[PDB]
Order: structure tokens, then sequence, then C-alpha cells
RNA sequence: GUGCUCGCUUCGGCAGCACAUAUACUAAAAUUGGAACGAUACAGAGAAGAUUAGCAUGGCCCCUGCGCAAGGAUGACACAUUCGUGAAGCGUU
């Protein structure tokens, strides 16, 4: 019912937070957290 | 003599990080 | 204009070229480089320019600053996100970069992004300085106990 | 293609078998665009006032040279008065 990423029975295209529905090619390079703790800037 | 005002002499395209780079683009003179 | 502008160009362009081949440092000519291609919108040509003189000189603290000005002119956010990272990796004792790199981040509004920043480079265990500034980037919010902390 | 089947069997043909096993930038062509250190033309050797000897240094410059030798113009290339903005950080009244 709920119609936005807020909120398999729905027999909806839901898409809950952030996945993208549309192309983009974006250029970023995933974030990436190891195990426990840390954005991996390194 | 075309290694300069025809094709960019040697390229580098900056490496991408964490962000978009796609979208932009920029005007001429 | 089309074909007048272009050979004004290459008499420039060349020039910068011989003068870099010339003197191979002296970063001066390298900048000036950049700067005339900036000053074009051919901000391309200009990344590949300030990425060859930190091949020459990596350690040149006033040519990294260009560097990310240059992007930050531009509204190229991430592109100069990008570059303040590298810059504080490879140059971590320099603090122009991190005091930079955290109003940046504070001006586009992400304060938690200038919190890990600010984070990082507490690691280096720096200088009384950068720990005033960090804990007053806290008292600008409320965030007292981050500040006692 | 050569030989052999007391092959069919005449000397013609046909059959079987054995042996013998993969050449070649295929062109005798067609097209396509960098160099002669030719003449001509313009101009005309580094260093200091000039005239000159030279070793070098550097490499998106070569050439001669068997050369890690030596030459090529040293091969060429190498062009004293007097301050204040703007932003940020830190401490203080
Ligand atoms: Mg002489
Ligand atoms: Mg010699
Ligand atoms: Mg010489």
């Amino acid at each position: 019912i709920p119609r936005l990423l807020e909120d398999p029975e729905i027999h909806v295209a839901q898409y809950p937070l952030d996945m993208g529905r549309k192309k983009k090619m974006s250029n970023a390079l995933a974030i990436q957290v190891d195990s426990e703790g840390k954005i991996k800037y390194d | 003599g075309v290694d300069y005002n025809a094709e960019i002499p040697f390229e580098k395209k900056p490496a991408l990080g964490f962000y978009d780079t796609s979208e932009e683009n920029y005007q001429a003179l | 204009d089309e074909e007048e502008l272009n050979d004004y160009k290459l008499r420039k362009r060349k020039t910068f070229e011989d003068n870099i081949r010339k003197n191979r440092t002296v970063i001066s000519n390298w900048i000036k480089y950049a700067q005339w291609e900036e000053s074009l919108k051919e901000i391309q040509r200009a990344r590949s320019i300030y990425e060859r003189a930190l091949d020459v000189d990596y350690r040149n603290i006033t040519l990294w600053l260009k560097y990310a000005e240059m992007e930050m002119k531009n509204r190229q956010v991430n592109h100069a996100r990008n570059i303040w990272d590298r810059a504080i990796t490879t140059l971590p004792r320099v603090n122009q970069f991190w005091y930079k790199y955290t109003y940046m981040e504070e001006m586009l509004g992400n304060v938690a992004g200038a919190r890990q920043v600010f984070e990082r480079w507490m690691e280096w265990q720096p200088e009384e300085q950068a720990w005033h500034s960090y804990i007053n980037f806290e008292l600008r919010y409320k965030e007292v106990d981050r500040a006692r902390t």
C-alpha cells in the first residue's frame, strides 16, 4: 500500500530506500566497510 | 605536427572516485 | 573566431609545453599552463596538466591546492572530494590540506563527512591548534557531549 | 603414375590390392601516403667590446662512425625609498 520508499505480496515495483530504477552509469566506486569498522578510505 | 592541435598529446583521463563525474561537461569560449 | 581563436591556442599551448620540456620542473610553468586552460574552460585538459605536474613533484603543496581549488571553482564536487582525500593520504602532515578539506565538507553541509575527516585527522596526533579546531567545529552545533569527548 | 593379383581374361576394356598424400607473403597487379641537404629564394656562427680555442651538462633532437673511440659550428637546441586587501584557524578584552 505505501507507494513510497519509506514504508513480494505487494505485486508492486516498490524500491524501498535507494535502489536505482533508471540507468545512471555512475562513476562512484563503492565505499566499503570491513567487518566491524571503517569506511575504507585508503 | 598533429600531436598537438588535433589530438590531445597524451591523455590521462582523471581517475574516478566515489562521486559522479558523468554529468559534468563545460561551456565554450 | 572559428579558426582565428584556434591558432592562438596553438601558439600558447605549444609554448607552455616547450617551457615545461625545457625546465621539466619549475612548477610555475605547470601551474600557469593549467590556469590558462582552466580559463578557457577546457578543464579536462587542466586535470591532465595537474596530474602530470603531480607526477613530477607530488610533494608540492601549492600545486595540490591549485588543483583542488580548480575543481571546486567549476562545481565539480566529487572530483574535489577525491583530490582532497589523496592529498591527505600522501601528505598527511600538511595541515593546510586538512583545514581546507573539513571546510569544504562543512560548506557542502556534510557534517557527518566532516566529522569523519576530523576523526581521521586526529589519528595523526597533530597539533594543539588542530584539536582546538575540531572542538570548535563541534561547538558550532550544540554537540557539547562530543566536544567533551 | 608404376607394379602385382596363375584377377574377369583377352591382350581391348574393367575390377581389386600395394606403393605414392596437401605447394604457395598465391598476384606476371592495383592502389595508398613520409623522405633529396637539389636549385631557388630569404636570412646568416656560442661566451664579453671584437676575434676566436675548446671540453662539457639535459633529452618527445639527430647524423657520420664496428665501436664503451672520435668527429659533425664547442653538431643543433638552452632567453631605492614604501604597503594593503579577502578568507580561514587559534588565544584575549
Ligand atoms: Mg673553432
Ligand atoms: Mg663533439
Ligand atoms: Mg654540444
